[PDB]
């Protein structure tokens, strides 16, 4: 403590008395005429010093500061995500005990979690003869590390087994777990730093930080003072006209980042570490939305008409990837406004995206068998083809990325519903080539090749099935037929049940002289076909025909509806076909009168059908973001509902952080 | 513009005014001319009012570190601003950043919210 | 580690590699027959085992855990604030030398730190022989933390020198301050857990941490699982209570003060502790105030039949009181809603705010005081007032309080403008009933006192002054006469010039006698007089002598009109008085029809006297910036300019995004 060294390279002097002698250092680095009165074996002292501070980035003091340019560089492949190049690098030859500490944490970045321990095994053998003993003490912790992490792979392998890939499975044999709890329960990390020499205290005293949490503990008051003194200024309507006032959140960042791949430690795997990132990165993009719509209503600013502003890079794109679950981005994306957020160097998002795409078909197509690298990369291989929306790929790079994304995620993880999401997201800012709806053509040809039995039905958690993927096609491509599947629903026998009701699904994306084959075999004999049958344009108006087998299906409901009332519970199906009833009723699509003696089950039903006399305790504002361009306006027209969903909507506008609340309230009601 | 200080230079979009350390070298119409003057508005929407107060805002007018008594009706012509914590004279500047704020007191020393 | 005891009192294995006896030790406790079974030496130990872990709260195990509340209560004279009988503690005669243990930490909290350093000495000499180092260990530390605060203390004193303390002086002297710092001369407090004999460092290896640079580490790491990863378990849903990670941080809170007050350890004084309570409570207001707003999408908004998630209590009442800074207290209220955060214990609350009003009673109707003891005392005395907003109280508990904010609060604090602030606080929850009047006509007629003074003004930083306070009194009793006011003005001569106008702001309090003779020097003859005789002169009425001067200045302006555009001069630089009349005219206090024959003047006026015939491409937006819920009120009034200003609000809150405009839009234009 002689001296404060800020994270924009200057120093200002705090805590010293005595000879300033980093003021001398500095007086020494920009003149050469104080050179050359330094002695040979000083002067051999000084190359090593200039190299230290041009690496690190200590410019200058605090009083001679001009500009603040300050780039960043993390060189390693870890952090960018180069997997075919570490199995090169493993695969290489042994040279030193530095290039065995730089080969064992990219193991553990592979998952390759038995053979990194033992790697890290024999360093400690061999370290004591370096004299040095920081790749010693640094491999202590990262062994300690790599054990803490196979505990709770096999307290949740064994543990919880079924639900998260396959059955009970084990990547690690029941030897080595028995035998590594043998060589290391001794072991007291909160003693690591005292049991050695007093040469390596006192000259590595600022690694005692990394047997624990205190190496965050000065970035994580700093980003809790910081926030709210953002969210203040934010909640005021002030707009300082100078440097950015969470410029110390993105420095700051970027040097926990750089110490920790750069050194190559197994604290970047944490989730006190990935939370420290998303919470420092939620700050600068919700100032970056604060910042991009400002008003000044003074012809723009005078003197800081040339403000830059906050744009992602690719070291911002790994960071959201890698840190961010998906609801965390749910989140910024509700608060936020990333689609005019502009983004900047898309040629190289590619090859992470790419890169991507290919480590996910290099262990799902062949024996990809490392559940242990699956269970960190598949959360950042979602958090990354999510938030590809707002780069624009090119059509070679969309490809790859698509067909990775149909074919060989998991369904343990990104089930069909989840997985058109995901898909109608890359279209976007991607108007939809040619050669990926035959990447989509190629994958429903494939769901009908195992629909051939009888026991194969989709699960999905959205509501969202292989409709779905059909009508995208043709959204854009409105006059397309297929080659394939016309060539499948020509060959439809009494004996291929669930072949003919999947295809009934996809009919306007069969031919013209297929579609008249499956419709002269199966029709319309259920409700369940009936809201099949309105979205692919075969029932232009509703006939008293249907409408009976809806009253039959509101009456079975309501039969089902009395005896629910002894067993009091409340149960509903996949889609609600209830609340489209009311829609339809609402619309004036559905001519008959005689439904509003159904008003009492659910309670949006009981919205549409009477709007007249419905309580308004039990109105949900989630349902008005579900609604469309016609039925919202129509409910800004009823005079019995105009004024009830406002103070839902005023509400929500004041309470929520939800931007879709306000477009809502502007354009249909106010 | 030019290389001016411009970093305590806030716009609060609450009320429409900006806010920097400056002092003021105001004169009347006619009356006086008076020296190191600066603003401090208050912004109060929750206030117990008269039968003919309207605003939101309420401007307290210092002259020394003590509180000009209004007397007469308030003409502002900055002759010379000048900057306080730089020693710059940002005379001209506060005369552009005026007319395109319209608002009565474009630039003060200090913002005081529900008092 | 053979065991986790965790915060609800309950027992579970970690590493028992060896006989289970914390299960074993809870069968005895269960059984009343089989604890009848011991020895006679080793039965006593059952009774002393049994007495810590219920003073303690370690309650059972948890496979066998119960449906046990467990409530905090910190048993110390030094949290609650009971200086009174810490004084009394302080002058009675020790037995023991924890009785010296415990009142060297009360000197230290009433702030005689020359005391508390010389009573720390002595009990460092009295206790090296004592066979447990537990009273000398913590005595070393304590007199070091104690060293530092004198050195801290002394640097703030000569930074602010007589302006803020008001004492112009220090209180230590250099017999004092030379000599704690040779005596403190390389005090080492990193080798003093390290230099300790063998048996305490074995038995007492748990207060270690007390020599440390800066512990609470990792519980201000752990505050980063509990604000923010809420993001993602709302996608399955959070719920109430049950020992969430909402509860989890409040009780390591609770037992972090628990153990460092009745341990009476003055590492609570610090800044390191005193951000971790910020950092810690405003975390879990955040929190609460999250799940209740996704709680309103998902469900309903009266499927939640509780205010708020978060219930506040008498413990973190204090521990905001005397923690948080009121720009801290500002920022949970703005990211809050504590309107909805419903008040526990009032009855106890009360009693903390009464105890407030009976020290600053104490320390100011008093020549005696410290300025140790008022440095960090009134910046809980300050919070504790302000936050009481949401407390109500009762008629002769409140009435002690406002005696004590508005006669014995010291000027240096809250001068005249900021106890406005905080007693009109007071009265939300509460009201003013016809006792507490009576202590703010005590204070007016003090401050008319001190007026007559030719050299003493008011100093206010809010814009707040002695008519504010008069304006509050006729805001609850609009009847009312200051007969002791009332009684100062018909006294009153040209004399004493001041209280002149002093009193000129205080009319409607006064008699109708009153009102007879101080209406005796407002000379009203130039329209210079008029709008002072409006703003400040408080008139309350419009004869046409006050409307005839109106016009006049009308006419010469219209007069001045035929030059106005044939001199090219159209600058008002606040040169107006003009748009304040149309809002006279608008606001129905000026009878005239004559007024709308000079609408051609000003654009502002204007639109106040002819809305009908106004170009509306001439509105300046920023006008509804200056307007208050008086006049806002009446634009939602009038039904020639709703619909207008609709039209320049929503594009304003469509093209920026500026939240003053939509708070105007929504509270009185929908």
């Amino acid at each position: 403590y002689d001296y404060h060294f800020e994270v924009n390279g200057t120093v200002v002097r705090h805590k010293n008395k005595g000879f300033g002698y980093m003021e001398r250092f500095f007086e020494l680095k920009e003149s050469c005429d104080e050179r050359s009165k330094l002695s040979k074996k000083q002067y051999e002292r000084f190359n090593a010093l200039f190299n230290f501070f041009e690496k690190n980035g200590v410019i200058c003091m605090a009083k001679d500061a001009g500009t603040l340019n300050t780039s960043i560089e993390i060189n390693s492949l870890a952090y960018h995500g180069k997997y075919d190049v570490m199995k090169k690098f493993i695969e290489e030859q042994s040279v030193s005990i530095e290039d065995d500490y730089k080969k064992a944490f990219f193991l553990a970045c592979l998952g390759r979690w038995e053979e990194s321990y033992d790697l890290y095994s024999n360093i400690i053998l061999n370290s004591i003869d370096e004299s040095n003993g920081c790749v010693y003490y640094l491999s202590q912790i990262n062994r300690y590390r790599i054990y803490q992490s196979i505990t709770q792979a096999v307290t949740q392998f064994n543990g919880l087994g079924l639900l998260t890939f396959g059955r009970h499975y084990k990547p690690f044999t029941d030897e080595f777990l028995a035998r590594i709890e043998r060589e290391m329960t001794n072991f007291n990390i909160d003693d690591l730093f005292n049991g050695m020499p007093f040469e390596f205290q006192k000259k590595y005293k600022i690694l005692e930080f990394l047997s624990d949490n205190q190496f965050l503990y000065d970035d994580t008051v700093k980003l809790f003072e910081l926030t709210n003194k953002v969210r203040s200024e934010m909640s005021e309507g002030s707009y300082s006209f100078g440097m950015s006032s969470d410029i110390v959140v993105l420095l700051r960042l970027y040097d926990n980042l750089r110490f920790l791949y750069e050194n190559c430690l197994w604290s970047v795997s944490f989730h006190e570490f990935h939370q420290y990132i998303r919470n420092s990165m939620s700050l600068l993009i919700e100032k970056a939305e604060y910042e991009r719509t400002r008003d000044i209503d003074e012809l723009g600013f005078s003197f800081f008409g040339k403000k830059s502003g906050f744009f992602m890079e690719y070291y911002d794109f790994v960071n959201i990837s890698r840190h961010f679950k998906i609801d965390d981005i749910k989140n910024l994306e509700r608060s936020c406004s990333i689609d005019k957020i502009r983004f900047g160097e898309q040629e190289k998002i590619e090859e992470y995206l790419v890169g991507i795409a290919e480590e996910i078909t290099k262990q799902f197509s062949a024996n990809g068998m490392n559940v242990v690298f699956y269970t960190q990369f598949i959360s950042e291989a979602k958090a990354a083809l999510y938030f590809a929306k707002y780069v624009k790929l090119s059509e070679e790079g969309l490809g790859k990325i698509v067909k990775a994304l149909l074919f060989y995620f998991p369904e343990r993880d990104l089930d069909i519903g989840k997985r058109y999401v995901w898909l109608e997201r890359l279209t976007k800012c991607n108007e939809l080539p040619k050669s990926i709806i035959s990447i989509i053509d190629d994958f429903l040809v494939l769901q009908a090749e195992k629909h051939i039995d009888q026991n194969y039905s989709e699960v999905s958690s959205n509501g969202l099935y292989s409709r779905d993927y059909g009508a995208l096609i043709k959204h854009f491509e409105k006059n397309f037929i297929s080659k394939r599947l016309s060539e499948i629903t020509l060959c439809l026998t009494q004996d291929k049940q669930k072949q003919i009701d999947f295809l009934f699904k996809l009919l306007p994306l069969l031919s013209t002289n297929a579609k008249s084959h499956l419709l002269s075999f199966k029709s319309v004999e259920n409700i369940n076909d009936l809201m099949n049958g309105i979205r692919i344009g075969l029932i232009d108006e509703f006939t008293p025909e249907h409408e009976e087998l809806i009253i039959e299906y509101l009456e079975t409901r309501k039969v089902n509806y009395i005896v629910e009332k002894e067993k009091g519970i409340q149960t509903f199906s996949s889609n609600d076909y209830m609340s489209t009833f009311g829609i339809w009723y609402f619309l004036e699509e559905i001519n008959n009168s005689k439904m509003e003696e159904f008003i009492g089950m659910d309670d949006q039903y009981d919205f549409f059908v009477d709007p007249e006399n419905f309580d308004y305790k039990k109105f949900i504002p989630s349902w008005l973001k579900n609604y469309n361009d016609k039925l919202l306006g129509k409910i800004a027209g009823n005079k019995h509902m105009k004024h009830h969903v406002i103070e839902v909507l005023k509400e929500r506008v004041k309470n929520s952080n939800d931007k879709r609340y306000l477009e809502i309230l502007m354009n249909y009601f106010i | 513009k030019d290389t001016g200080a411009t970093h305590d230079l806030v716009y609060h979009s609450k009320i429409n005014t900006f806010v920097w350390d400056v002092e003021f070298d105001i004169v009347l119409s006619d009356s006086k001319e008076l020296n190191k003057c600066y603003f401090v508005k208050c912004f109060n929407p929750y206030r117990i009012n008269g039968k003919c107060d309207f605003a939101v805002s309420s401007i307290d007018i210092f002259s020394e570190g003590k509180r000009l008594l209004i007397e007469n009706e308030f003409n502002f012509k900055i002759t010379k601003a000048v900057h306080v914590a730089t020693s710059k004279d940002v005379t001209e500047i506060v005369l552009h950043l005026s007319e395109r704020i319209s608002s009565p007191f474009p630039i003060v020393k200090e913002v005081v919210y529900l008092d």
